[PDB]
RNA sequence: GUCGACGUACUUCAUAGGAUCA
RNA sequence: UAUCUGGUUGAUCCUGCCAGUAGUCAUAUGCUUGUCUCAAAGAUUAAGCCAUGCAUGUCUAAGUAUAAGCAAUUUAUACAGUGAAACUGCGAAUGGCUCAUUAAAUCAGUUAUCGUUUAUUUGAUAGUUUACAUGGUAUAACUGUGGUAAUUCUAGAGCUAAUACAUGCUUAAAAUCUCGACCCUUUGGAAGAGAUGUAUUUAUUAGAUAAAAAAUCAAUGUCUUCGGACUCUUUGAUGAUUCAUAAUAACUUUUCGAAUCGCAUGGCCUUGUGCUGGCGAUGGUUCAUUCAAAUUUCUGCCCUAUCAACUUUCGAUGGUAGGAUAGUGGCCUACCAUGGUUUCAACGGGUAACGGGGAAUAAGGGUUCGAUUCCGGAGAGGGAGCCUGAGAAACGGCUACCACAUCCAAGGAAGGCAGCAGGCGCGCAAAUUACCCAAUCCUAAUUCAGGGAGGUAGUGACAAUAAAUAACGAUACAGUUGUAAUUGGAAUGAGUACAAUGUAAAUACCUUAACGAGGAACAAUUGGAGGGCAAGUCUGGUGCCAGCAGCCGCGGUCUCCAAUAGCGUAUAUUGUUGCAGUUAAAAAGCUCGUAGUUGAACUUUGGGCCCGGUUAACGGGGCCUUUCCUUCUGGCUAACCUUGAGCUCUUGGCGAACCAGGACUUUUACUUUGAAAAAAUUAGAGUGUUCAAAGCAGGCGUAUUGCUCGAAUAUAUUAGCAUGGAAUAAUAGAAUAGGACGU
C-alpha cells in the first residue's frame, strides 16, 4: 500500500464485535482515538447491534449529530468513535449510562451503571515521565495526560480519574493480593487475586493470578488491569463476575434456569 | 538516481540478488551540498514529513565555542587546513564536519582581554582580580593568538543543519592535529 | 521464468535489456539524460546497436544442419 | 466481495452401488416406504455412518472424558428427541446399533400412513406434497420431514385443507357448479 | 539416403496343472 | 487392486493364469433441462491489443459573493435568505483488478527501534510576541479585445476578496545572572543599565548514592550566650544510556506564541455606541496516545552435483572520517587492511514459483493442489526519472526513450480497461455496453453530495438443498396374476391473474379472489442388453443349410436392465513406519581413506519415618539416613526464652523460616505443562430456516406496559518465550597444580 489504510473488511474485523457475515461486505473501520483498533468497540456497532436502539448506520448518524451520546461526559459525533474498556457511555434521554466490560466470554457486555458509579473512571498508569518545564506527568491506557501525578504512582498502578475535572481521586499500587481483571489473551474477561509476578529482565513479565474458585492462570502483564482489593472492586462487576465456568456447568446451569 | 537501498547489493554470501522492485522514495538519496567559504548561500529543501533542511552552498561565519573557558563567539572562517576523510576537500576548501578550519581570534581575544585584564574602574579591577588565578592558558593556544589565527574543529553538518559552529581544537586534540599538520 | 520466452519481446525491448544484464553478471564465472529538464548520430548508433544486439533469432535447426553439411 | 455460504453435499454413492444384495435391500427399502429414489436411500446412509463414526470415536475415549460425556450426551439427546433412539436405551453403544430402518420410520410420510390419514404410503406423499398434511397450526408439504415425538402427536388435516374442513376444492365445487347449471 | 547409434513410444511370443469319466 | 462375468478341453470338478468390470477430482464435449432456496463466473505460461460509455469529488450557523444569479423585502445604506462560477481547505496514496517479476527474496510465527517519520483522532500544553486591527510587495472568477483545423490550449488589458500571500503590536509579579555611575578603602556597598518563553545549531554542566568517623590549605556564607557553633538540606525512570528534564555561553536568509468565523446579548457602573462577559467552529509549538510507515533479530522454501568452488578490477568482508537519509547501515565517497560463503551443498541453472490461512485423498505415515471471497507483497504495455503532498517513485499525476496506435487543413495535438460493461486476437462462437445508492461501509467544508467499492435484477444445469410428472375405486379382457387411447368423482401445482406483501422502483418468493387435468397431448430424459418377422438382398458350401445382416418385399403414400431433472462419451488420474540384491532388476575387482552416520561400562543406590490425595492398588509432596547452594543487605516475623493479666493476651530479649534485591554462577539435546499461533475454514453445542443446504439467530408473556437465553468448546507442525522433571545422549572441570576453602 502507498498510505494508510481505510477499509475494514467484515471477516477480518475484530471476532468479539459479532459481525454478521453475509450482512455486508464491509465493517466499521474505528477511527483513530484513545482505544486501539482490535480493542476498541465503536459507537455504531455498540447503538446498533448490542442495544437495538437503530436499526441501521444512517439512524446511527441521527442519534449522533442529536448530540445525545455522551462518552466519558463529553460529546462524539463520529459513529466510528473507538469507545473501549472503562470508557462510560452515557445516553441522557434514557436516562442510561454504561460502562463497557469484557464478560467472561471475552466480548463487551451491556453493562448498566448508576449515575454516581458513572462519574469516574479507571485507568491503567502505562507511563510516568517528566515534561517540559519540569512537570511530571502519567499517560494511561486511554491515552489521558494527567499532570502533577501522586509521586508514590508508579508504572502499572490504576488511577481512579473523575470525569469532570480528568484528575486522579485515587490510586491503587499493583501489589500480591490485589483483585485484577483480565483484558487480553485467551483469559480475557477473568477476575482473580495477584498470587505472585515473576520478572524477567529484558522479556515479558508474567503474573498467576487465582480465581474465587481457586483455580490459577498465568497472564502476560500487559494484559492485567488491577481494579481493587479483594472483594472490594472500585467499579461494578458484570454478571458472573469474571468467574470461567465450564461448558458442561454451564449446560447444568442453562437447563436450570430455563 | 541516488538511492540507500540494500537490495542491489551482493548478499553476505555473495550471490547477486535479483530486483524485487522498483525504487522506493522512502529510501532516495540527494546530491551533496559541498559547502564552500564565501558570501551566505543557503536554500530549504523539503524532506520527509514537513520538516525542513538547510543546505549551506556558501557560508563564511561560524559560532565557535572555547570550552575550557566556556564561551562561543561568532567568527569568520579563514579557510580548511586539513580533513582527515580525504584531502580534496582541503585542497578546494569545502566545510564539512570535523574538517580542521583557522579562525579569526579577535573576539576571543578581545573576550579574555575584558574578562582577565591580560594580554596574549574598580569593579573591573576586583573582578580581575578574582579571576586572576584561572588567567594562565596553554601555550600553543597563546601563540595562535598572537598569530591572530586558531585551529578549530567544525563540530556541526553545514550539508544538514545550514550551520558552520565549532570549537577550538586544545591539549591532546591540537597536539596531534598539529602533528598531522 | 526468468529467460523464459514471452508473446512479444519486441514490445518490452527494454526488460530484456536487464535480463541481459544479470546473465553478463551471473554466468560471468563461466565466461572467464534528465527527462525532467525544462528544455530537453551517436544516439541514433546506440538505438541500431542496442535493439539489434538483444534481438537476435537463435540459429535454426535446419540452419545448423546446412552449415555442417556445407563444411 | 461478501463472505462465503458454506455448503455441503447430504449424501455419497456407496462403496459399491452393484452388490446384488445391495440392490434388493434398496429395493425392500424403496418399496416399503415409497422412495423416489436411491438418493434418498444413499442420503439416509451418509447420515446413518455419519452418527455411527461419531459414536465409535466418541466411544475410543476413556470413559469420564469430559468430551465423551458432553458429545455423547449431546447425541444422545438429539437421537432420543428425533424418536430413532428409544427412552431406555441411551448409551452409545445402542446410539451404534441404530440401523437405516428407523430413520425411514420418523419420515412424515410413514407417519402419515401410520396414523390413518392415507391409505398407502403413495397416497402419504401425495396428501403432503398437495398441502393438505399440517404438523400442529403449521402446514408442511416435505415428505421427508423428520417428526419429533412431541410433533408425531399433532399430525392433523390442514385447516385449509378440504379434508380439514375448508371449501371443496376446485374438482368438486366445479362439478357442483355444472349439476347446478 | 527406404543410413548407424542412442532416447522415446508402442506391438508381439512364450499358460496351463491334478482327479474322475468315455 | 477388490467382487462379479467370461476364456483357458472330449466333458465335469479342484487349483492357477488371462481379458473385462473401482474411484472422485480435473479438462473438453454431447443429449436433456418443469418448481424452491443458495451460489460461482481466470486460463493461448496472450501481464497480448482495445472503439464507445462510466468508475472521485466535496459546503456546514460557523474561510471568500455588489453573479449586471433567483427570491423575498423596508427585519438593515457595509453584508447577512438561497446561491452558479472561482479562490481557499480537504480527498484523489482508500477502494477495485491481476499474479508478470520474485527461491532466505516474498510470506508465517516470533522479536527490536536506547535506530526514525507519522496528516488525522484523543489528552495535555505557550502572561516572556496602527492594534477600536497593516499592505499589493495580487490575482482568480468577472468585463472587454483575440490566435489556432483541432484539445479539460490559452495570449493582452481592466477590476475585486481571504483562515490565500506577506507583514506586525497589545498582558502580573518576582527571582536570578551580567555590565556597572558613585560614596569609600570596608567584611565593602551601590543608584542605575541590561538579559529570561519557545523553535534550530553547537560546546559545557547536573541528572548522587554498600555502609561510618577526622585534620588542615584556599575561597566564603549563616548564627549566637563573641565564644566558637552551624541540624531536618535536592534529584525521577529503565535490565541498561550521553534517558526524561534542567542549567550556562552564544548562533539562526529560522519558526511559533490567534490581525480568523457563527449564535446570543448577560453583569457592572462615574451613562460612555464606557468596562467586562457566555455557548461553539477553525487554526497553532511541543509532548503523549491512535491509524500507520521504514528497517530489523531467530527458524522455516520445489528440482538440479554430468552446477565445486564462489565474491573481490567496476564494494565483495571489516575499521576509521565524511556525504546522504526521517533515521541505523559500504547506502555512497576517501584512506586503510584481506577479508566473506561452501560437500552441514555456497555459487550457477530450471521452475506451467506470488506466500500463507486453506482444499483433495489416505486407516496411519505421506502425496498433490492453493490465479481465485481473508491477510501480506509487487504491477498498471517495457525500462528510466520526478512535482505535489503527512503519506507516491502514483500511472483513471507528469517527462523522456522503446513498441504500438488515434485526429490532422501536414504546421501540430492527444494516448494507456491486469477497474465495471463491451470488443479483437480464427474462418468455429457463450454474462448486461441493464437499475440503484435503499443495506455495508468509505470520502468531503460534511446528517443531505458522491461511490460500476458495493447492492439489485438479467444471463450456458459451475459447485450445493428440497422436490412435482399422479392418488383412491369400479368394469372389461388374457393365462388370482397381468394388461386398458375402458370407466367414477375427489385432490393439487406448472402456468394465467384481481389484489395485497415484497423492493430505492421493479422481478421473484411466501399469500390469494377467478381460471388451470384422462392420451391428466399440461406428451422425462440419458445409456446398455436381447429378440422376432419377408414371394427381400449379399456371401460360402458334403442337397432343404450356415454366416453376414435385413428403414429396401408384389401393389400402394418389439421386450428388458441401470440412473433419474439428470445422464453419456474422450483424455488424465519409492518402502522412516515398510521393498529387494545366490539360483531371473540390483553387492562396486581389492585395500586404504576425508566429510557424513554410529560408537563398551562405571559416578546417590538402598533404607526408616511424616502429610495430605484419588479409586487395599495408584500416583503427589515433605523430613532423616555422611546428602541442605554460598555471601551481603533490606522487609516482616514465626518459634524459643521470659515478666505480668486470664491454650489466649502482655513486658523485655533472641530473631529461624519466608519474601525482595546485589554479588556468586558448565553448557545443550529430550520431555511435561502454560501463554502464542487473526478472522473465515474443519470438528462441534443450541436453535421447527415450512425439512434440508444453511444463518446466528431466537424464545416467553401480551387487555395494558413488556421480560429473556445466546452468538459456546476443541485443533493446529517447526522456531521463539515461561515452567516441572533429572531417566537416556552429549559437554566443562584439579596433573609442571596457574587447584578448592579461611574469622
Ligand atoms: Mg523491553
Ligand atoms: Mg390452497
Ligand atoms: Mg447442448
Ligand atoms: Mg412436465
Ligand atoms: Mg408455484
Ligand atoms: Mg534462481
Ligand atoms: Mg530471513
Ligand atoms: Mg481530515
Ligand atoms: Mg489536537
Ligand atoms: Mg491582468
Ligand atoms: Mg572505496
Ligand atoms: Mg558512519
Ligand atoms: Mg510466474
Ligand atoms: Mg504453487
Ligand atoms: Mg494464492
Ligand atoms: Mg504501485
Ligand atoms: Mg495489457
Ligand atoms: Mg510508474
Ligand atoms: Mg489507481
Ligand atoms: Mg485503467
Ligand atoms: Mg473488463
Ligand atoms: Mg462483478
Ligand atoms: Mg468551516
Ligand atoms: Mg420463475
Ligand atoms: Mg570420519
Ligand atoms: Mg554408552
Ligand atoms: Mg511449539
Amino acid at each position: 500500500a502507498r498510505g494508510p489504510k481505510k477499509h475494514l473488511k467484515r471477516l477480518a474485523a475484530p471476532h468479539h464485535w459479532l459481525l454478521d457475515k453475509l450482512s455486508g461486505c464491509y465493517a466499521p473501520r474505528p477511527s483513530a482515538g484513545p482505544h486501539k483498533l482490535r480493542e476498541s468497540l465503536p459507537l455504531i456497532v455498540f447503538l446498533r447491534n448490542r442495544l437495538k436502539y437503530a436499526l441501521n448506520g444512517r439512524e446511527v448518524k441521527a442519534i449522533l449529530m442529536q448530540r445525545h451520546v455522551k462518552v466519558d461526559g463529553k460529546v462524539r459525533t463520529d459513529t466510528t468513535y473507538p469507545a473501549g474498556f472503562m470508557d462510560v457511555i452515557t445516553l441522557d434521554a434514557t436516562n442510561e449510562n454504561f460502562r463497557l466490560v469484557y464478560d467472561v466470554k471475552g466480548r463487551f457486555a451491556v453493562h448498566r451503571i448508576t449515575d454516581e458509579e458513572a462519574s469516574y473512571k479507571l485507568g491503567k498508569v502505562k507511563k510516568v515521565q517528566l515534561g517540559k518545564k519540569g512537570v511530571p506527568y502519567v499517560v494511561t491506557h486511554d491515552g489521558r495526560t494527567i499532570r502533577y501525578p501522586d509521586p508514590n504512582i508508579k508504572v502499572n498502578d490504576t488511577v481512579k480519574i473523575d470525569l469532570a475535572s480528568g484528575k486522579i481521586t485515587d490510586f491503587i499500587k499493583f501489589d500480591a493480593g490485589k483483585l485484577v481483571y483480565v483484558t487480553g489473551g485467551r483469559n480475557l474477561g477473568r477476575i482473580g487475586t495477584i498470587v505472585h509476578k515473576e520478572r524477567h529482565d529484558g522479556g515479558f513479565d508474567l503474573v498467576h493470578i487465582k480465581d474465587s474458585l481457586d483455580n490459577t492462570f498465568v497472564t502476560r502483564l500487559n494484559n492485567v488491569f488491577v481494579i481493587g482489593e479483594q472483594g472490594k472492586p472500585y467499579i461494578s462487576l458484570p454478571k458472573g463476575k469474571g468467574i470461567k465456568l465450564s461448558i458442561a456447568e454451564e449446560r447444568d446451569r442453562r437447563r436450570a434456569q430455563q | 538516481g541516488i538511492s540507500r537501498d540494500s537490495r542491489h547489493k551482493r548478499s553476505a554470501t555473495g550471490a547477486k540478488r535479483a530486483q524485487f522492485r522498483k525504487k522506493r522514495k522512502f529510501e532516495l538519496g540527494r546530491q551533496p551540498a559541498n559547502t564552500k567559504i564565501g558570501a551566505k548561500r543557503i536554500h530549504s529543501v523539503r524532506t520527509r514529513g514537513g520538516n525542513k533542511k538547510y543546505r549551506a552552498l556558501r557560508i563564511e561565519t561560524g559560532n565557535f565555542s572555547w570550552a575550557s573557558e566556556g564561551i562561543s563567539k561568532k567568527t569568520r572562517i579563514a579557510g580548511v587546513v586539513y580533513h582527515p576523510s580525504n584531502n580534496e576537500l582541503v585542497r578546494t576548501n569545502t566545510l564539512t564536519k570535523a574538517a580542521i578550519v583557522q579562525i579569526d581570534a579577535t573576539p576571543f581575544r578581545q573576550w579574555f582581554e575584558a574578562h582577565y585584564g591580560q594580554t596574549l574602574s574598580k569593579n573591573a579591577e576586583r573582578k580581575w582580580a578574582a579571576r586572576a588565578a584561572s588567567a594562565k592558558i596553554e601555550s600553543s593556544v597563546e601563540s595562535q593568538f598572537s598569530a591572530g589565527r586558531l585551529y578549530a574543529c567544525i563540530s556541526s553538518r553545514p550539508g544538514q543543519s545550514g550551520r558552520c559552529d565549532g570549537y577550538i581544537l586544545e591539549g591532546e586534540e591540537l597536539a596531534f592535529y598539529l602533528r598531522r599538520l | 521464468g526468468t529467460y523464459r520466452k514471452r508473446f512479444n519481446e519486441k514490445a518490452r525491448s527494454g526488460h530484456m535489456a536487464k535480463l541481459k544484464e544479470l546473465k553478463r553478471i551471473r554466468n560471468k564465472q563461466f565466461t572467464r539524460p534528465n527527462a525532467n529538464a525544462e528544455i530537453l548520430e551517436e544516439e541514433k548508433k546506440m538505438k541500431k546497436r542496442k535493439l539489434q544486439e538483444l534481438f537476435t533469432p537463435k540459429e535454426s535447426k535446419v540452419s545448423r544442419l546446412k552449415k555442417k553439411r556445407l563444411d | 466481495p461478501r463472505a462465503p455460504r458454506t455448503y455441503s453435499k447430504t449424501y455419497s454413492t456407496p462403496k459399491r452401488p452393484y452388490e446384488s444384495s445391495r440392490l434388493d435391500a434398496e429395493l425392500k427399502l424403496a418399496g416399503e416406504f415409497g422412495l423416489k429414489n436411491k438418493k434418498e436411500i444413499y442420503r439416509i446412509s451418509f447420515q446413518l455412518s455419519k452418527i455411527r463414526r461419531a459414536a465409535r470415536d466418541l466411544l475410543t475415549r476413556d470413559e469420564k472424558d469430559p468430551k465423551r460425556l458432553f458429545e455423547g450426551n449431546a447425541l444422545i439427546r438429539r437421537l432420543v428427541r428425533v424418536g430413532v433412539l428409544s427412552e431406555d436405551k441411551k448409551k452409545l453403544d445402542y446410539v451404534l446399533a441404530l440401523k437405516v430402518e428407523d430413520f425411514l420410520e420418523r419420515r412424515l410420510q410413514t407417519q402419515v400412513y401410520k396414523l390413518g390419514l392415507a391409505k398407502s404410503v403413495h397416497h402419504a406423499r401425495v396428501l403432503i406434497t398437495q398441502r393438505h398434511i399440517a404438523v400442529g397450526k403449521q402446514i408442511v408439504n416435505i415428505p421427508s420431514f423428520m417428526v419429533r415425538l412431541d410433533s408425531e402427536k399433532h399430525i392433523d388435516f390442514a385447516p385449509t385443507s378440504p379434508f380439514g374442513g375448508a371449501r371443496p376444492g376446485r374438482v368438486a365445487r366445479r362439478n357442483a357448479a355444472r349439476k347446478a347449471e
